[PDB]
């Protein structure tokens, strides 16, 4: 704890731009895995439609389906919104 | 081998909504929630048939139903309309958040009178 | 492969770019997707040398989407034709 | 096939001519070695981007990374030669003749 | 016409291979290189890769062919040779121009042509797709594709270039 | 119509780059306790007309040189190249609208290197050539973070379309976010241009004339205002109005004047450096730096929900 | 057609002002007043070289501003850094091996 | 006094003012007075394409509104 | 080389080895060799001399040479199939310049010219590196592609190597030039009895292997290069004299040895196909690696060449070689004929 304090001390003082690329980099792979909005990144992605969503063919028992776009079946975007 | 099968010059046929792509764009999420049905079955056919011979009947039907969605918004809202879709017509990439006041004028005015 | 590790150990290193029908992102399909899906379920299976001979019907049109020889073949003799044509007055190309 | 395949593997033909048939400078032999590999990627990217194969248009990038990566290998040994012979002659380099 | 547009560029392409093959001085042989780059990367543009033809004006000519030029001037040549005064490559140089003169020139009479293997001459746009109206670049999407499909091809590529900053420093230190 | 369009692009850049000698030399002049030039046309308005035309009808001296072609290629490819660097940059509309104009100023500014080396072959002096390589493998180093630095900016506008960059930054500048990269960014275009402190061809030859000389200088100057034009876009990013684009213009253009004016504060204010400093300067300082801020621009996005669209 | 005319215009335009710049009147009416070894260093070439293998793991580089549109993040974050560190790691290496060195 | 360096300055922002300025112009005219339509990507190029057949003079800048409904 | 260098090096040269060995992608297949060519080099040049410098060039232009008409024959195959997998190709000219290209980096003749030179050009270590262990890659190829060669074209090849690998042996003093034109020798079975039954050619590829490693250490043991200074063994190692007395009759193709059971195998093989004429005609054929290898044996261990007087110093000290696995492969070189039934472990 002290003997790497000490090491921290002269590198800081000798090699300041090495040790600000270190302490960068350790942060870049560090943090996401500590951040809460990293799991919103997947879910925006996924959001953005790129394609046609091709309907499927009702064969009478999938209630989950919407029917209709503005039916309250189906993924909701009102958690981005907010965000 | 055979020969291709194509319909007549006839069989394809049909009234062309011939706006152009603001007016669409201006128009499109209304006219998505309004013509969703008659839309959605046509391309159900185009996926399943993999064929765009065996759906052209289906593909009438999409015209039809977008012309009579045109032919409402001209009788009741066409003002507001005009000026929506002439505010996106201006902007080079024809974007939706620039003309917020325009929109939610012509938003008004459907909601009101349709 | 010669040691067939991957199927081995259900790890994808590189099947995954083998074929154009196979997953591609966004679903984008290829050209020729129904084509080789085709030669590929007929040729599934029953070794190369039976597929060579009962999967050709397959392989042969899968083959024309690639290259499209046949089709080009085909293009350049109507339009030899109505240079000819004219060339001899027989046809007024409509509007 | 298309038209433009008849040209793209002439040039690779007449690279690879090039390629066999040296004259003295190793480096000129070295520039027909990436001639190919400039056909190669010209043709490779026309197939892949023509038939809308997606994946494979990582493809030439590939192709590219690692060809070059071979270059830099190819002009570090002729440097070593040129060092030794003071050239960049292939004719120096006949020893293992005994 | 602007219809042989991929062609006429082909032609090019192979007036500067056949440049460079026929090796003149490396300065020079260097040169056709390059032109012959920049032209390919134009036929690799006009069949809608973008990414893929910048990539061949970024790394293939702003890259390698720098390093080959530097290198050229370092530890080969200083000074050109007058081009084409060797009587060998001007004879290698007339005769590739000569057999490409002929393809041409068939290709374009008869609209196709049987060079060893046959061709036709229809012009390459009769190949192209008819129907692309996606909100996106595929070839984007596919090379983006690298880091979500590709995992092992960054892997052994990422420890190549890595194993060549290695190698080249061992063979250079004699 | 559009050729008209390409017109009036070139012509008023070798406009401006006549006149940044004269206000290079004035401003200069004023850092340094005097005036500079202020007798030909008044307050030296003509000086760059006359250097002009003397240049142009001056003898044009050029040794017995190695290579005729490559002579004359060495300005061609420089000049050329240097007017191509504009015609996708958004003033607000660009002349050409490339989706991969980003990627295109790297590939185009990536060929310049040529010019130099093709001129230290026609020389026909290996001291010259030895010259001209110590300038390439400065310029291609610096090479290196340019593209490492563009590409850590990029990854919060979410595209290669030069006029994204203006959406970008439509509430807040770049700089704000990036000023490291934007520190390292900055001094890379003047080792780039070969500016003081990096002005080491200049520097060690002490230690071309006529028209052929300005036309390397005209070149050199056009360079060295679209960098900074592209700094501009890049860190400073002005708001468009589309119904008034020429509100862009004149803010974009005070940005873009000042940043160039940097470029002469600069070279009045500090000592040079020696070559294998400047070469310790890139790879032992700003490459591990741009390494590590790559790695960090790469995640802060994705830690932060924060992903530009990709249209 | 546009981009080619652009370009064609300015080599064009580049080239006249360079045949101009040569040949001017001059009003005078008398007579006018190889491939070997370079003495450059090694450390030159190990620069360059140095370039170029840098400029290739660029290349794989610059597709990250689309990767990141992905689904899969989980994956290309981590290729992202695995690449960006071994590019540190070769740095690393030859900073360690004295190849940044211009003494001797 | 420093502000005699101020004209040279001006002359310089002009030249580089001018660039801007003319190109937006120019698209105006050319585009019926709107700004150039942008087309990156083949769904952009599509509907621009299929206004130009629209527009019945074969320009992608005519549009046509409810009048042709 | 730093010895964790050195290590990594190795490691890369079985990684690009490996890589083509289980990919299923022809991309990732060139890419294996590109990698391997990328980390052989450095160890050809490890000793620092115009003699390593020219061997480590001319393989460097024969190896690119050959993955530049693989990657053609790749390409070829994707525009004809639009398909990458590894596995018979769809093209003929396809196949036949992959199979070129296999050749040249097996060095089989007629592209043979750069084996005897690099091989003579670079340390024991790294020749015994070079043909062995980089055979493993080409013939894997070979391996999957075979069901489209063009019979002629390989048969053709598999011939030529056999007659110039017998040929080119007869002329040479020099160990790593006799190391070399015997292994193109060896190629040429291996090649000739894939069309028929590739099993073969893995049985005849790794009795190859053990054969040619044990040579090769055993030179690298005493330090011998040339013929003579093998010929000193007798009076500082008489037990290294009899191992190389033994290895060299198995590699001759002798029964009771391990060596006559790829010739015995092969001859099987192609018999059972109607090839007669072919077998009879290789068989005589490899006697002349025979004649070089008896020849060997005579100024090794079955005469007594004269001696210096500095030999007596070496007397006083013991062999420090490494000799891995030595003592393992010398056995498996000789006396592995009785275990023959295990090849199917092959199949
Ligand atoms: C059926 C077909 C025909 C038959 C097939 C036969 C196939 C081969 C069978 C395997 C042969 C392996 C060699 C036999 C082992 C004998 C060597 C020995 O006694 O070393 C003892 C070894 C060191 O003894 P030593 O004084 O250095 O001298 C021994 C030899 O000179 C050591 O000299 P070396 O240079 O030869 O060492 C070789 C060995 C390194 O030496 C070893 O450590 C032997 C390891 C043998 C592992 C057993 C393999 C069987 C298990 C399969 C899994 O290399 C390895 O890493 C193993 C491969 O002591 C140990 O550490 C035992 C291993 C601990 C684990
Ligand atoms: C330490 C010394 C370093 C020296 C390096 C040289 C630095 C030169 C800096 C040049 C830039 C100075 C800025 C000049 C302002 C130009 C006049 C102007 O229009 O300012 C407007 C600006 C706010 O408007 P705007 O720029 O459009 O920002 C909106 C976000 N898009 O204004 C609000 O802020
Ligand atoms: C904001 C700061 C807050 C402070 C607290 C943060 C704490 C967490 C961060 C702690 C990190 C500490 C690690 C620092 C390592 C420093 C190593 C060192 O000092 O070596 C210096 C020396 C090179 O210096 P040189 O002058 O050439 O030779 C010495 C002779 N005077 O020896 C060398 O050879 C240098 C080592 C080789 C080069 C390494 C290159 C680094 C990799 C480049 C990319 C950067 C990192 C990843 C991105
Ligand atoms: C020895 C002398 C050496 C001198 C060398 C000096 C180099 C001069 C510059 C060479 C010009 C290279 C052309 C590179 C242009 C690439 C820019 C680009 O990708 O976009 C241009 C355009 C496509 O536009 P884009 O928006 O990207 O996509 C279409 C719509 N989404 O794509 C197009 O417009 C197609 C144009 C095809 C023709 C390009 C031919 C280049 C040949 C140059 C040699
Ligand atoms: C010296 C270098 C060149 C090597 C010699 C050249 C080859 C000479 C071959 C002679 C012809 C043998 C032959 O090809 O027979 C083939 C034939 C196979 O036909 P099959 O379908 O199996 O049965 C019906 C028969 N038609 O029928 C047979 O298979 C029967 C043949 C049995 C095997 C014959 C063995 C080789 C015979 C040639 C050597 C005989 C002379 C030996 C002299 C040595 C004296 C020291
Ligand atoms: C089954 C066959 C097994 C073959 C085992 C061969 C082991 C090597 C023979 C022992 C000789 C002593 C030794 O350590 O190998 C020498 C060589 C290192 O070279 P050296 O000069 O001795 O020192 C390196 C310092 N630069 O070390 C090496 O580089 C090893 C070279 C041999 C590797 C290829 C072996 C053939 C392929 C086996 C795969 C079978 C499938
Ligand atoms: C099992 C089924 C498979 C059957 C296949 C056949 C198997 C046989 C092949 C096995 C592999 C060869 C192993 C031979 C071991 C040799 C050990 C030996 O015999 O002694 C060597 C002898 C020792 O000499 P030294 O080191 O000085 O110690 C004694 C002090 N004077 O060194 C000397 O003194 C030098 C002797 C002079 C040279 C005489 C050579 C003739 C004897 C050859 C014996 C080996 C046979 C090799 C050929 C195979 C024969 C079938
Ligand atoms: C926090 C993790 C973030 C991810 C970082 C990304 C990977 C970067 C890898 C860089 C590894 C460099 O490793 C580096 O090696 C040398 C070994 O000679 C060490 O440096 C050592 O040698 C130098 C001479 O060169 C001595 O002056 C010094 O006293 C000694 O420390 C460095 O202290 C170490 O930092
Ligand atoms: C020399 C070798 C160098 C190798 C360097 C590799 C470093 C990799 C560091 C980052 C790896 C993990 O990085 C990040 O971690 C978090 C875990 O909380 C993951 O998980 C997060 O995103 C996912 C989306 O997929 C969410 O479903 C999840 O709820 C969220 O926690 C992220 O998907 C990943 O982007
Ligand atoms: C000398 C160094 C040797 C290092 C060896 C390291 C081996 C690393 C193997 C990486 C591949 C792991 O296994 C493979 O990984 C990727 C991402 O994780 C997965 O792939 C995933 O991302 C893309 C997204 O479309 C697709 O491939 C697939 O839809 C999905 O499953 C594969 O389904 C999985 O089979
Ligand atoms: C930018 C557009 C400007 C348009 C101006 C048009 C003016 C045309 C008249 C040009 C006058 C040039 O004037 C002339 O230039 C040449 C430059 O080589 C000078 O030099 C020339 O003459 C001297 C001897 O007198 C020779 O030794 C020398 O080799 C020769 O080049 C002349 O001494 C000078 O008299
Ligand atoms: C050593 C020089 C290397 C230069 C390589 C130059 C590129 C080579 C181009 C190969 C592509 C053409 O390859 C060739 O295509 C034609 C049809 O297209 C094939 O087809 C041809 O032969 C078969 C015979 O049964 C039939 O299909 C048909 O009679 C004929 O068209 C050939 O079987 C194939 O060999
Ligand atoms: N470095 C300075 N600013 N002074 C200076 N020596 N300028 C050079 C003068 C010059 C060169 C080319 C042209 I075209 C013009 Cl008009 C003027
Ligand atoms: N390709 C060939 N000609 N030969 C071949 N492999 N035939 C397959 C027959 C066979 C023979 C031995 C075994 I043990 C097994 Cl399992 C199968």
């Amino acid at each position: 704890a002290e003997r790497v304090a000490a090491f921290l001390k002269n590198v800081w003082a000798k090699e300041p731009v090495l040790v600000a690329s270190f302490a960068i980099a350790g942060l870049a792979v560090i943090l996401p895995t500590l951040s809460p909005y990293t799991k919103y990144s997947l879910m925006i992605n996924r959001a953005t439609p790129y394609n046609y969503p091709v309907p499927l063919r009702d064969d009478g028992n999938m209630p989950d389906v919407p029917s209709h776009p503005q039916d309250p079946q189906g993924p909701s975007l009102e958690w981005l919104k907010r965000l | 081998p055979g020969i291709v099968e194509l319909p007549s010059l006839e069989d394809l046929k049909v009234q062309e909504v011939k706006v152009s792509s603001s007016v669409l764009k201006a128009a499109a999420h209304h006219y998505g929630a309004q013509c969703d049905k008659p839309n959605k079955e046509f391309m159900l056919c185009r996926w399943e048939e993999k064929d765009p011979r065996r759906c052209l009947e289906e593909g009438k039907l999409v015209n039809q139903c977008a012309l009579e969605f045109f032919r409402q918004i001209k009788r009741h809202c066409a003002e507001p309309f005009t000026e929506y879709w002439t505010c996106i017509d201006y902007s080079g990439l024809q974007l939706f958040r620039r003309c917020r006041k325009q929109q939610a004028q012509f938003d008004e005015c459907v909601l009101d009178k349709l | 492969p010669f040691f067939d590790v991957q199927k081995r150990l259900g790890v994808d290193l590189d099947r995954w770019m083998t074929i154009q029908s196979a997953e591609q992102p966004h679903k984008i399909p290829s050209r020729c997707h129904a084509f080789e899906k085709e030669w590929i379920e007929c040729a599934h299976g029953i070794g190369s040398i039976r597929a060579e001979k009962e999967c050709k019907i397959e392989f042969e049109d899968f083959r024309e989407c690639l290259l499209r020889q046949k089709t080009m073949k085909r293009l350049h003799a109507i339009r030899r034709q109505r240079e000819k044509l004219i060339k001899e007055g027989k046809y007024t190309p409509p509007p | 096939m298309s038209m433009v395949y008849m040209n793209i593997m002439m040039a690779f033909t007449v690279s690879l001519v090039g390629l066999l048939m040296y004259r003295s400078h190793l480096m000129s032999s070295l520039l027909c070695l990436e001639g190919m590999m400039l056909s190669l990627f010209v043709m490779a990217a026309l197939t892949i981007l023509n038939s809308h194969f997606t994946l494979a248009s990582m493809m030439p990038i590939i192709l590219l990374v690692f060809a070059a990566c071979e270059a830099a290998l190819g002009l570090s040994l002729l440097v070593m030669v040129s060092n030794t012979y003071g050239t960049d002659y292939v004719q120096n380099l006949n020893l293992l003749q005994c | 016409m602007m219809l042989y547009i991929v062609f006429i560029l082909s032609v090019i392409f192979v007036m500067g291979f056949v440049g460079f093959s026929s090796k003149p001085s490396p300065i020079y042989g260097g040169l056709g290189l390059i032109v012959s780059g920049g032209v390919g990367c134009g036929i690799v543009l006009n069949f809608g890769g973008s990414f893929l033809g910048l990539m061949v004006f970024l790394i293939y000519l702003g890259g390698m062919m720098v390093v080959f030029g530097y290198t050229t001037a370092m530890a080969t040549e200083q000074y050109p040779e007058i081009w084409l005064s060797n009587k060998a490559v001007l004879g290698a140089f007339v005769t590739g121009l000569l057999m490409e003169f002929f393809m041409v020139y068939y290709v374009l009479k008869d609209k196709e042509v049987e060079v060893v293997f046959e061709f036709n001459g229809l012009g390459d746009w009769v190949i192209y797709d008819t129907g692309d109206s996606g909100f996106f670049s595929e070839e984007a999407m596919g090379i983006a594709a690298l880091y979500s499909y590709g995992t092992w091809l960054v892997i052994v590529t990422g420890w190549s270039l890595l194993i060549g900053v290695v190698v080249i420093m061992e063979i250079t230190r004699g | 119509m559009f050729m008209i369009n390409i017109l009036m692009l070139i012509i008023p850049i070798l406009l401006a780059v006549a006149f940044l000698t004269l206000v290079e030399r004035k401003v200069l002049g004023y850092m340094q306790l005097r005036k500079g030039p202020n007798v030909v046309g008044p307050y030296g308005l003509l000086q760059p007309i006359a250097d002009a035309i003397k240049l142009f009808i001056k003898e044009p001296l050029r040794p017995a040189t190695s290579s005729a072609s490559m002579f004359i290629l060495a300005p061609i490819m420089a000049l050329g190249l240097a007017l191509t660097m504009w015609i996708p940059l958004p003033m607000p509309y660009p002349l050409i609208n490339m989706n991969l104009g980003v990627l295109f100023m790297l590939a185009m500014s990536s060929l310049a290197v040529y010019s130099i080396l093709w001129s230290g072959w026609a020389s026909n002096s290996k001291y010259a050539l030895i010259g001209a390589l110590r300038a390439v493998a400065q310029t291609i180093s610096y090479e290196v973070t340019l593209a490492i630095i563009l590409l850590s900016v990029l990854l919060m506008s979410g595209s290669f379309t030069l006029s994204t960059l203006i959406t970008t930054q439509e509430q807040m500048w770049l700089i704000l976010p990036a000023w490291p990269l934007a520190m390292m960014w900055f001094i890379s275009t003047l080792a780039e241009t070969n500016r003081a402190p990096f002005d080491l061809t200049e520097g060690e030859s002490e230690l071309y004339a006529a028209g052929p000389f300005a036309l390397f200088f005209m070149a050199e100057y056009a360079n060295i205002i679209m960098m900074n034009i592209f700094t501009a876009i890049l860190f400073l990013g002005t708001s468009h109005n589309p119904h008034m684009p020429e509100l862009y213009t004149i803010n974009f253009t005070i940005k873009s004047l000042l940043l160039t004016m940097s470029f002469l504060w600069i070279r009045a204010s500090y000592p040079r450096f020696r070559y294998d400093q400047l070469m310790h300067l890139l790879w032992k300082n700003f490459l591990p730096l741009t390494l590590a801020l790559c790695m960090w621009h790469v995640s802060l996005p994705i830690l932060t929900s924060g992903i530009p669209p990709q249209t | 057609m546009n981009l080619m005319l652009a370009l064609l215009t300015n080599f064009t335009l580049a080239t006249l002002l360079v045949i101009i710049a040569f040949w001017l009147p001059q009003l005078n009416v008398y007579s006018e007043k190889g491939s070997a070894r370079l003495p450059f260093s090694m450390k030159f070439f190990l620069v360059a070289i140095t370039f170029l293998l840098f400029d290739l793991e660029i290349a794989l580089l610059l597709p990250l501003p689309w990767a990141s549109q992905t689904a899969n993040l989980n994956t290309m974050l981590t290729m992202a850094l695995f690449l960006i560190i071994l590019l540190a790691v070769s740095l690393a290496y030859e900073w360690t091996q004295k190849g940044l060195e211009w003494t001797e | 006094m420093w502000f005699e360096v101020l004209p040279g300055i001006a002359v310089m922002g002009v030249c580089l003012f001018i660039p801007g300025m003319a190109t937006a112009r120019i698209h105006r005219f050319s585009n019926g007075g709107k700004e150039k339509r942008v087309a990156h990507y083949p769904y952009q190029w599509y509907l621009m394409e299929r206004d130009r057949r629209v527009s019945g003079v074969n320009r992608s800048y005519v549009s046509k509104g409810l009048e042709n409904i | 080389m730093n010895p964790i260098i050195f290590i990594i090096i190795l490691l890369t040269i079985m990684l690009g080895t490996i890589i083509v060995m289980i990919s299923s992608h022809w991309l990732l297949v060139w890419i294996g060799f590109e990698m391997n060519m990328l980390a052989i080099i450095p160890i050809m040049m490890k000793n620092h001399n115009p003699r390593a410098t020219e061997a480590s060039t001319k393989y460097f232009l024969t190896q690119s040479t050959a993955s530049m008409l693989l990657m053609m024959a790749v390409i070829i195959n994707l525009m004809f199939s639009g398909q990458w997998t590894v596995m018979k190709l769809f093209n003929p000219m396809a196949s036949m310049l992959m199979t070129m290209a296999l050749a040249m980096k097996l060095g089989m003749a007629p592209f043979h010219f750069w084996v005897p030179e690099v091989t003579q050009g670079i340390p024991l270590s790294s020749g015994l590196i070079l043909l062995t262990w980089q055979k493993l890659a080409p013939m894997s190829v070979l391996y999957q592609i075979f069901p489209s060669i063009n019979l002629n074209l390989i048969l053709t090849l598999s011939v030529l190597s056999i007659l110039i690998g017998g040929w080119g042996g007869l002329n040479q003093t020099q160990l790593r030039k006799i190391m070399a034109y015997s292994s193109i020798a060896h190629m040429g079975w291996m090649t000739a009895v894939l069309p028929y039954n590739p099993t073969m050619t893995l049985l005849n590829l790794i009795i190859y292997i053990i054969m040619t490693s044990t040579m090769f250490t055993m030179f690298m043991a005493n330090s011998t290069t040339t013929t003579l200074s093998l010929s000193h063994t007798w009076n500082k190692t008489p037990i290294m004299t009899v191992l190389i007395l033994a290895t060299l009759l198995s590699m001759g193709g002798l029964p009771p040895l391990s060596g006559f059971m790829p010739k015995w195998m092969i001859i099987q093989e192609m018999t059972k196909n109607n090839s007669i004429i072919l077998p009879t005609f290789m068989a005589i054929t490899a006697l002349l690696n025979l004649y070089f290898y008896m020849r060997l044996t005579y100024s090794t261990t079955l005469t007594m060449f004269p001696s210096t007087n500095n030999m007596k110093m070496k007397w006083q000290f013991p062999l420090m070689k490494k000799m891995t696995f030595l003592p393992t492969m010398v056995v498996l070189s000789t006396m592995m004929l009785p275990l023959t039934p295990m090849l199917s472990v092959l199949e």
